[PDB]
Order: C-alpha cells, then sequence, then structure tokens
RNA sequence: ACUAUUCCAAAAGUUCUUAACAUGGACUAGCAAUUUCGGUUGGGGUGACC
RNA sequence: UCGCACACGCUUACAUCAGUAACUAAUAAUAUACUGAUAAUUAACAACCAAUAAACCAAAACAACACUAAAACGUUUAUUAA
RNA sequence: GACGAGCUACCCAUGAGCAGUUUAAAAGAACCAACUCAUCUAUGUGGCAAAAUAGUGAGAAGACUUGUAGGUAGAGGUGAAAA
RNA sequence: ACCAAAGCUAGCUCAACAACAAAUACAAAAAUACACCAAAAUAAAAUAAAACAUUCACCUAACAUUAAAGUAUAGGAGAUAGAAAUUUUUAUCCUGACGCUAUAGAGAUAGUACCGUAAGGGAAAGAUGAAAGAAUAAAAGUAAAAAAAAGCAAA
C-alpha cells in the first residue's frame, strides 16, 4: 500500500482543515513564507560566482547556512538570533589529527532595557550582539520594531512587539498618562511603523496561541431549539397574513 | 571499484588510475616510469636517460586497467594541438 | 558570537531544493571570534554637558562601556540618527541667531 | 470534552462533579490532556496500521465477486 | 528517585526531637561518603549558638541565665546545658567546669576596662582581657557560633588592632574577627574524650562506623611527612 | 568531555582592581577515551636472522 | 509424630449430589486434586477512618534506680470539626 | 535506547525473636535448645533437589538472626576485595 | 490389518485508484475536598580500508523522470565519496496478476495459550455429503509370518 500524499505535505494539509481554515489569512501568510535568517555564526561570501584556485574556471558558489541550537532559555531572552553551535572539530586543525564532539555556547550578561512604547525597564539576559544591533538601530523599541521575526527567535521578543505594536495602533491614552506633549513626541517617530488594528493582535502568537484565541472568539453557546421553531412560525403566520 | 553506486545505481571509476595513466584509442595504456623524479645525482646518464621515457603496458595491466575505467575515458577525442592524435590509431598490425 | 567555516565542501543544489547535509559537514575551524576583536567607537549627541566629554548640544564619540551604562540610559546622550541629527541643526542655528 | 490523552488518541472525555474549581483539584492537575513530540511517531503507526487492515479488507470482496462469477455462469 | 530530608523543623523546642539518619547517600540515593550507617538510634537536641540573644524584642539588654542540668549528647562530642531564664529554656553548649546550679552572663556590652570571666560567661571578644581563653567563636557579628565547639578544645585571644581582635583557633591558624563578636570563655566539655578507648569492634557500630575497604593500595606520593610552613592568617574583616 | 588548577582575552569599573555566576583560547594535573601489540622457525617462547 | 490459628500469597482447587470406558493421581481401589449439575463465607474481629496553636530536659530493661551505645510509641488546655 | 534491587550487595524506615544452665554480669564470657550458618564424611550425579538428604559440626544478647515496605541501574551500582 | 494417507477453502501477498450507559491515571476500570504544574543538549558503533587511528555511501530531508555524469571536483589524493549550470516528460480515464494454497502465504483461527518479576518473546492447528431435522489401503513403524554354522550382507 502507499499514502494518498507524502509526509511532509501532511503537516501541509494538517493547515488546509478544520479550525485553521477560520484563522485570518494575513496570519497565515507571514507563517507560511520564511524570510531567509541573517547570517549569526557562519559567515557569507556574496558573489554567486567564484574563479578556482587550482582549476582556473568559474565555479557556481552557493551559501549553507550552519545549524544553529536554541536553548529554552534563549526564548525567554534577546540572544540577537544567535545560539549554541554543536559540531566537531580536528584538534590541531590538521584533517589527519583526532576528530571530536565540541559544542561553542554563546557569552551570556544580565542587563536592563527601556522601552518608549511600553514604558518600562526589563530585566533581560542579552548577547553582544544583541546590544551591538540595539546599537545600530538606534533605540530598543526601534530595534524590536525594525527586525524581522527569523532574527529575533525569541517568544519574547515576539510578544514584546506585539505588546508595543498593539500599544502603537490604540494609540492608548495610558502610555504617558499625564503628558500629552511626551504622547506626541514618543508616538510621532515610530509613526512610520504603525498597522492597523485586526492585524496587531495577531502578529506576535505561536500556532497554539493562534488556535486558543480563535477558539475563544468562535465560542457561541448552542441556540436553544425554542428560538429557531418560534422564528420559523412567526415567519409562516406573516407570509399566511401577507398572502391573504 | 564500485560496480553499482548508491545514488545513481551506475559503474563508478577509480581516479588514482585517471591521474597516472593515458589511454590511446588502440587501447594501449601509457605511463611514466617509477622513481624519475627521485634521487637524480647518484644515477648514471644512461638510467636518467631511461626514467624520463613513456612506456606501454602488457595486456595483464591494460586489462585490469580498463576494469577500473568508465566508457567516459574510452571515449574518441579531438583535442586542438592534441600531441598524442598522431599515436592514436594502429597501423600495420598483421596479427 | 563564534565565526566558523566547515572543513568539507557541501555539494550544490541550484534550482531550489535545500541543500543535502551528511555527517561529514559537521566538522567546524573556528576563523574568527567577535569577543576577541578591538572595540569601535559609539558616536552619539550629548543633550547636556558631560564632565570631560561634552558641552551641551555636541557630536561625542564614546566607547561602548561608558555609552550604553551611563549615556543612553540616563537620558544624557542620544543615538548617531540623521533624525535626530536634524534637531541640532535646528539648536545650533537658533544658538547662534539669538 | 474532546480531548487529546496522554497516548495522542482523540477522546471523548466524560465530566465529573467535583466540590471546588478545577486548577485547585489535586487528580484532575495530574492528569494530562496533551501529547508529546515521541507520540507523533505511534501516531503514525496506527494509521498507517489501520490503512492495512481497510486496504486488505478491500481485497477480500474483490476475490468475492470473481470466484462467484467464474462458478456461477450468469445472466 | 526522590527523597525528603529530615531536617523541616521551623521552631525551637528543647523536647528532643526525633531524626532519621542516612549512611552516606546524598539525596539522590547515592553513596557519597563512604562508611557511615547502622548506630545505635539517636534523637537530635537542638543547640542554640548564638549566645547573646535578647528574648523580647522591645528589651535591649544584658542576659542573666541559669544552668538547670548538664546532659550527654550523642550528636555531638561535646556534653550539653541546659539553660533558662525568663520564659526561655536552651540547649548551649557546657563550659568544662560548669555544674548544675549556675549561673551565666551574657552581654554584648563593650567596657573600656574590660572584664574578668567565669567560664559560663559570654562576652563580645574586644571586652575580654589580651590572654584569655576561648571557645565557640562566631565568625561575622550575629551569625552565631561556628568554630572550636569540639569535645574538649580551646581557642585563645592574641592582640587586638584597630577595634578587631586576633584568636587562635586549635590548628593554630590565626584568626582575624571583628570586636563585636560574641565568644564564650573557657573550656568545652568533658576534656577526657581524646584518651576514650574503644574496646572492641563493636563500639565501632555502636557510633555507626562502617568497616574500611578490603581493596589494597599503593601509597601515593600523597603520602609521606610533609613540613608545612603554617598556612596564613585568615581575615574576615572586608575593606571599605 | 568532565572535575579541578593557573593565565590571557571578554564583562563591569577605575585611573591598576574581580563579589558570585559565566563564555573564547591556552597551560598543568587527576579521573579518563580510541587502538595495536611484525614474521620466519624441524610446536611455540628465549636465542638468532629479515 | 512440623499440631491448630493469623499475616503474606494463592484464586473455587473448598461444600452437596451424581458419573467415571477414557482423560488428573506418576499405578489401582475411590475422589480433597479428574467431569457435570447445583449451591457457598452473613460483623461486634479486620480495612477505611481530623486539622492547627501551646505547654512538657528527664529510656525500655517485673523498674525501686541505674548503665552507656543515650533509646520506638502522647496526654492535657485553646480554636473550629457536616 | 528501554526494562530489572520480590534473588543477592549495602543502606533507610517501621515491627518482631532469643528458653533453660552458669556467673556480682546481656561480659562481641562459658554450657546447650529454638534460630542461624556450612566443617568433615558417605550417599545422590537425567537426583527427592539446575547444590539435596543422613550423620557430624561451628555461633547461639550480638559486627545476632528475621518480617513488611522504600532507595542506589550496567561507561553504572554495591563491596569486612573473593575482580 | 493397524498407525496413517488424500482433497480446496479459510485467508494472505504485491500493485493500481482514492451497541449505548456507568467506570476509569487510588494499587487504571473505585461518584465526591486545597492545587501546583510541567521540561529540554549532533545519532553512535558494528562494518569497509584485507590491521588500524583521518576518512566508510544508505540510514533526515524530500523530490521526482530522461540527460549533462560517474564528468567537475573531494579523498591516510588510499578505500571510496560526488555535484550544478543547462536540458527532457500529454490529459484523465482502463484494473489486475507467467503472486501463494494450511511446514506455503501474514506471526495470526492470536499478539491469544504458554514462557518472562519486567521490557520482551511468542506457538500449534481446518477437511464426508444436496441433506447427518439422512450413517486410496500406496512413507517410516509394526502385525499377518521368532531364529538355525560364514562374516559391508550384496553379486
Ligand atoms: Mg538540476
Ligand atoms: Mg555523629
Ligand atoms: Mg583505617
Ligand atoms: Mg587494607
Ligand atoms: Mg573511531
Ligand atoms: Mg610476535
Ligand atoms: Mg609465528
Ligand atoms: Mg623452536
Ligand atoms: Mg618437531
Ligand atoms: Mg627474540
Ligand atoms: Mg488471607
Ligand atoms: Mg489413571
Ligand atoms: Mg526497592
Ligand atoms: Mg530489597
Ligand atoms: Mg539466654
Ligand atoms: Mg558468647
Ligand atoms: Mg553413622
Ligand atoms: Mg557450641
Ligand atoms: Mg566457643
Ligand atoms: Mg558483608
Ligand atoms: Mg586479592
Ligand atoms: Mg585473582
Ligand atoms: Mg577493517
Ligand atoms: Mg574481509
Ligand atoms: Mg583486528
Ligand atoms: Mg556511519
Ligand atoms: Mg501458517
Ligand atoms: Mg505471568
Ligand atoms: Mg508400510
Ligand atoms: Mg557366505
Amino acid at each position: 500500500p502507499l499514502h494518498k500524499v507524502p509526509v511532509g505535505l501532511w503537516k501541509q494539509l494538517r493547515l488546509w482543515e478544520g479550525i485553521y481554515s477560520r484563522l485570518p489569512r494575513h496570519y497565515l501568510r507571514s507563517l507560511e513564507e520564511a524570510r531567509t535568517p541573517t547570517p549569526v555564526h557562519y559567515r557569507p561570501h556574496g558573489a554567486k560566482f567564484k574563479i578556482n584556485p587550482k582549476n582556473w574556471q568559474r565555479e557556481r558558489v552557493e551559501d549553507v547556512p550552519i545549524p544553529v541550537h536554541y536553548p529554552p532559555e534563549s526564548q525567554l531572552g534577546l540572544w540577537g538570533g544567535e545560539g549554541w553551535v554543536l559540531g566537531h572539530r580536528y584538534v590541531n586543525n590538521d584533517k589527519l589529527s583526532k576528530r571530536v564532539r565540541k559544542v561553542w555556547k554563546p557569552q551570556l550578561f544580565q542587563r536592563e532595557l527601556y522601552s518608549e512604547i511600553l514604558d518600562k525597564r526589563f530585566t533581560v539576559t542579552v548577547t553582544m550582539r544583541t546590544l551591538d544591533l540595539i546599537d545600530q538601530a538606534c533605540g530598543f523599541d526601534f530595534y524590536i520594531l525594525k527586525t524581522p521575526k527569523e532574527d529575533l527567535c525569541s517568544k519574547f521578543g515576539m510578544d514584546l512587539k506585539r505588546g508595543m505594536l498593539l500599544r502603537l495602533a490604540r494609540q492608548d491614552p495610558q502610555l504617558h498618562p499625564d503628558d500629552p506633549a511626551r504622547r506626541a513626541a514618543i508616538y510621532d517617530r515610530y509613526k512610520a511603523f504603525v498597522i492597523p488594528e485586526a492585524e496587531a493582535e495577531w502578529v506576535g502568537l505561536t500556532l497554539d496561541e493562534a488556535v486558543e484565541k480563535q477558539r475563544l472568539l468562535e465560542e457561541k453557546d448552542p441556540i436553544p431549539l425554542f428560538k429557531i421553531f418560534v422564528e420559523e412560525l412567526l415567519g409562516q403566520l406573516q407570509q399566511q397574513a401577507l398572502s391573504e | 571499484v564500485t560496480y553499482f553506486s548508491s545514488r545513481k545505481g551506475k559503474r563508478k571509476t577509480v581516479k588514482a588510475v585517471i591521474y597516472r595513466f593515458l589511454r590511446l584509442h588502440s587501447g594501449l595504456w601509457l605511463r611514466r616510469k617509477a622513481g624519475y623524479k627521485k634521487k637524480l645525482w647518484k644515477k648514471t646518464a644512461a638510467r636518467k636517460r631511461r626514467l624520463r621515457e613513456f612506456v606501454f603496458c602488457n595486456k595483464t595491466q591494460s586489462k585490469l586497467l580498463d576494469k577500473m575505467t568508465t566508457s567516459f575515458w574510452k571515449r574518441r577525442n579531438w583535442y586542438a594541438d592534441d600531441p598524442y592524435q598522431k599515436y592514436q590509431d594502429r597501423t600495420n598490425l598483421k596479427v | 558570537t563564534v565565526i566558523v567555516e566547515r572543513w568539507w565542501k557541501v555539494p550544490l543544489a541550484g534550482e531550489g531544493r535545500k541543500p543535502r547535509l551528511h555527517r561529514r559537514h559537521r566538522v567546524y575551524k573556528l576563523v574568527e571570534d567577535t569577543k576577541h576583536r578591538p572595540k569601535d567607537n559609539l558616536e552619539l549627541v550629548l543633550t547636556q554637558s558631560v564632565e570631560e566629554l561634552g558641552v551641551r548640544g555636541d557630536l561625542v564619540s564614546v566607547k561602548k562601556s561608558v555609552g550604553r551604562n551611563r549615556l543612553l540610559p540616563q537620558g544624557l546622550a542620544v543615538y548617531a540618527s540623521p533624525e535626530n541629527k536634524k534637531l541640532f541643526e535646528e539648536e545650533k542655528l537658533l544658538r547662534q541667531e539669538g | 470534552a474532546w480531548r487529546r490523552d496522554i497516548f495522542g488518541r482523540i477522546i471523548w472525555h466524560k465530566f465529573k462533579q467535583w466540590p471546588i474549581p478545577w486548577y485547585l483539584n489535586k487528580k484532575y492537575n495530574r492528569k494530562r490532556f496533551f501529547a508529546m513530540p515521541y507520540v507523533e511517531r505511534f501516531v503514525r503507526m496506527r494509521i498507517e496500521k489501520q490503512a492495512r487492515i481497510k486496504a486488505r479488507k478491500r481485497s477480500l470482496e474483490r476475490k468475492k465477486e470473481k470466484f462467484l462469477q467464474e462458478k456461477f455462469p450468469h445472466l | 528517585a526522590t527523597s525528603v530530608s529530615w531536617k523541616s523543623r521551623t521552631k525551637y523546642t528543647v523536647m528532643p526531637v526525633k531524626m532519621r539518619k542516612s549512611g552516606g547517600r546524598n539525596h539522590t540515593g547515592q553513596i557519597q561518603v563512604h562508611g557511615i550507617g547502622g548506630g545505635h538510634k539517636q534523637r537530635y537536641r537542638m543547640i542554640d549558638f548564638l549566645r547573646f540573644r535578647p528574648e523580647h524584642e522591645s528589651k535591649p539588654g544584658p542576659f542573666e541565665e541559669k544552668v538547670i542540668a548538664v546532659r550527654y549528647d550523642p550528636c555531638r562530642s561535646a556534653d550539653i546545658a541546659l539553660v533558662a531564664g525568663g520564659n526561655r529554656k536552651r540547649w548551649i553548649i557546657a563550659t568544662e567546669n560548669m555544674k548544675a546550679g549556675d549561673t551565666v552572663l551574657n552581654s554584648d556590652h563593650i567596657g573600656r576596662m574590660a572584664v574578668a570571666a567565669r567560664e559560663g560567661d559570654a562576652h563580645p571578644l574586644g571586652a575580654l582581657p589580651v590572654g584569655t581563653l576561648i571557645n565557640n567563636v562566631e565568625s561575622e557579628p550575629g551569625r552565631g557560633a561556628q568554630y572550636i565547639r569540639a569535645a574538649g578544645t580551646c581557642g585563645v585571644l592574641l592582640r587586638k588592632v584597630n577595634g578587631t581582635a586576633i584568636i587562635q583557633l586549635p590548628s593554630k591558624r590565626q584568626m582575624q574577627v571583628l570586636e563585636t563578636c560574641i565568644a564564650t570563655v573557657g573550656r568545652v566539655s568533658n576534656v577526657d574524650h581524646n584518651k576514650r578507648v574503644i574496646g572492641k569492634a563493636g563500639r565501632n557500630r555502636w557510633l555507626g562506623k562502617r568497616p574500611n575497604s578490603g581493596l589494597w593500595q599503593r601509597k601515593g606520593g600523597w603520602a609521606g611527612r610533609k613540613i608545612r610552613p603554617l598556612p596564613p592568617m585568615k581575615s574576615y574583616v572586608k575593606l571599605p
């Protein structure tokens, strides 16, 4: 026997059926297409073509990303899109020596970050790279709004993004309750990033959180049959009164 | 020698045969003489000359080298400037 | 951040098919280390007068140690951002004015 | 309710009546309704196993039709 | 799989509390320290090592306490004394000659003329004379007694510098301590604990000590008589 | 690898320091890994030879 | 002359009537152990069966009193307990 | 990568035994039962028994035997070392 | 003459196409009292290299198909490993069988008996007829039918 459809497409046809079908289109579209993550550990070479040193002929040259590992703690902090590099190495770097299993862990630090939009000080575990990108993006909130999903890698980062994006689209008065001036200032320079309201609340979610939120938005306890029967009877009586 | 490959199921070639030998289309294989770059100051002018020369292999060898080489190296080749092209045909051979 | 390279060349798949990886593509030589690199300069703008570094409304080059943990958190300095530089084109053209 | 139990089956969970709320009830808390990653493999196997018993039941009903038709030259 | 420790008690009772001994095993049930177990079953009796401990939080002043009894304890090598005052009873480590029907003084006060102390006396280190003999010495003020608790041991006060006393531990390493640390003046009880003979192998199983292994080992480089220049002074004073 | 050691960077601060975590590269050990233990021979070993 | 109970553990192997040619018994006789039908051990014993505060240093040993190796085990008062 | 400490090794809980005789004595003392071991011989060797039976032996208030229930798991455990 | 012997079916292969109700995680199958939940770190070696240390396809993923090609390359440059650029592919409908017959074909009449403390292992078998609401004598082994100086058992 065989399977009517291959298994890699089982995971896909999971989405085409049931409650997933009722999820909003924008969410799905965002989930499907994955922009390729900015190289962190491996170092890319720009040119599509190279010239072989020994062979002396142009060579089609491609880039393969190095698999990196994200521990469960990393999902709680901002590591700058990096993690553990698992691999092997040759001792002495002579290919002829012993091959040995090895793991490079990133260096972690405890730091505090300030939000204009969330108006708060968070204690986050960050990497050097995280502070560098926070630097180059010129704001913490800039760093979070200016970055794609694949580059943050953290549930914390994406729920941060979702939170403050929602706060932007709501135009919340709670931001700086006593100062309309600082509201003007703070909201203005991020006004590049404003997204509509129905989009903002779905942006940080995970498929379980999506399924759950959708479930809750779809809950209606079944209408008593008495209701529908009364409606039908009234319809019949009105049609009978009108025909006469 | 791999008689059936993993991915293509074809028959693989031994590359170490392709680096030291040359197949003419007659079927003669042509090889360098062992130790020609080795310890020259010891040897006579005579031996040096004998070492610089190319040579032909007996039936037992050519046969063996053929089993380690796919169809692609038994192919007829016309190169521009090909030195050996004048040597690839057999003439006046009455067996 | 450790920058890493593979010892064994990976074959190609170019039609959009994903690259087919084997176990020998898991040995790594360490090419470069980020934390062993020399530090750069942080270009900032001062909203006030810092003791050694600068007068109010000036362009400063700090190091990330002093810059990240002092100026930006306390509100002493802001980032090099162009939109934030126009602000001091403004303050500077209204300074020598009045 | 409809639940996904430990073994990855889908199950009909009949409720029960307790004197206290569900987050405060000990026994109800250590009952797990959800599956773990490795269960995904087993989930597959029975889908596959079931598929065989169905597939080779068909092939019995086929044969039955043929024997009878060659044994009884109808019409 | 799991285990739970026996040491849960939140309150201080002088009534002996039942203790569960674990021979050699950590909380994962594996042998960590060899050769422990099967002792005679013992109760534990709580000790208060902070000797200056104002009973009612309101009144700050010095204590006068009374010695009701002196008993044997299985848990430690020294002998224990039951001391009461106000509404409070405590087991404290008894000094060498302490007898039932005795009086003990506890004060944190430091006078410039110091004091002459009995054995059942507890004073701050800086309030004692330069030559005196001490035990149950506290490390950092308010932390309780740690060093010199064993059977028949004593420390000695050496010198005082910058409001900080120097003491000599039984191993003769010297210890640097703030003046406000409380200490007891004297020797610990039962000074003859060292000369007791264990008659048979039986006494060992009674004390809860298992026989050694039967594995034979060459002595390593570690073995021989090493003569070391005495380990330098330990300083519990931290710089400003 | 790990457990300890010592050092250099990193990290924080000073104008040279390291409180406990903690990463990169070394070092020095312990505990410890992976793999073998050539051949002739008036049997093998020892002796002798290749 | 390893007897009667309980604990643990076994599960109808126990009881009555009936049948045994052949199955179980290492043979027979007949049957507590094979086969069929029918019945059966009845709770006062045993299991299940409260919390939290506070007082209480003071061995079992025929227990006076001690010995060293330092000893399992709760009463009573207060607050609530269908 | 699972599963095993209902055997046995060692622990942790909670129980239970030890009559008589001798001695001021429960003293890792005597004598000798229950109880525990296994010395020596003969039977047995597809046994009654995948380690027994008969005699004969050691110990027998102690580093003693023993019941119920936990614990440590193979690159390990446990070991009064017999690898 | 005994013991035996014979059936052709149960079902399998491979491939296309696409009975509630109650009870349950107390020591599962026990209506009912104060909590906690929940968790993650590269596949290794056997084996090839006639030893063995670097290295050893397949073992995860999908990508298919005809080629480029066992070519470029990668390799104790040994054993072996091995691409891409660029090219090819007409629709469904149209299901069956030079597939097995009860030592086969599923392990299957069953995950059951039984064996394991446990993970786990894991069998054996059916045959008259329309109707039982009708009662061939061919394997070995033996029997009918003990054996008479002598010897690879016959010629
Ligand atoms: Mg292609
Ligand atoms: Mg002790
Ligand atoms: Mg010793
Ligand atoms: Mg020894
Ligand atoms: Mg290896
Ligand atoms: Mg040899
Ligand atoms: Mg030899
Ligand atoms: Mg010889
Ligand atoms: Mg010979
Ligand atoms: Mg020799
Ligand atoms: Mg019973
Ligand atoms: Mg019989
Ligand atoms: Mg157990
Ligand atoms: Mg046990
Ligand atoms: Mg007696
Ligand atoms: Mg005795
Ligand atoms: Mg006799
Ligand atoms: Mg005796
Ligand atoms: Mg004796
Ligand atoms: Mg022992
Ligand atoms: Mg030995
Ligand atoms: Mg030996
Ligand atoms: Mg090999
Ligand atoms: Mg071979
Ligand atoms: Mg070998
Ligand atoms: Mg492999
Ligand atoms: Mg069968
Ligand atoms: Mg069973
Ligand atoms: Mg016959
Ligand atoms: Mg004859």
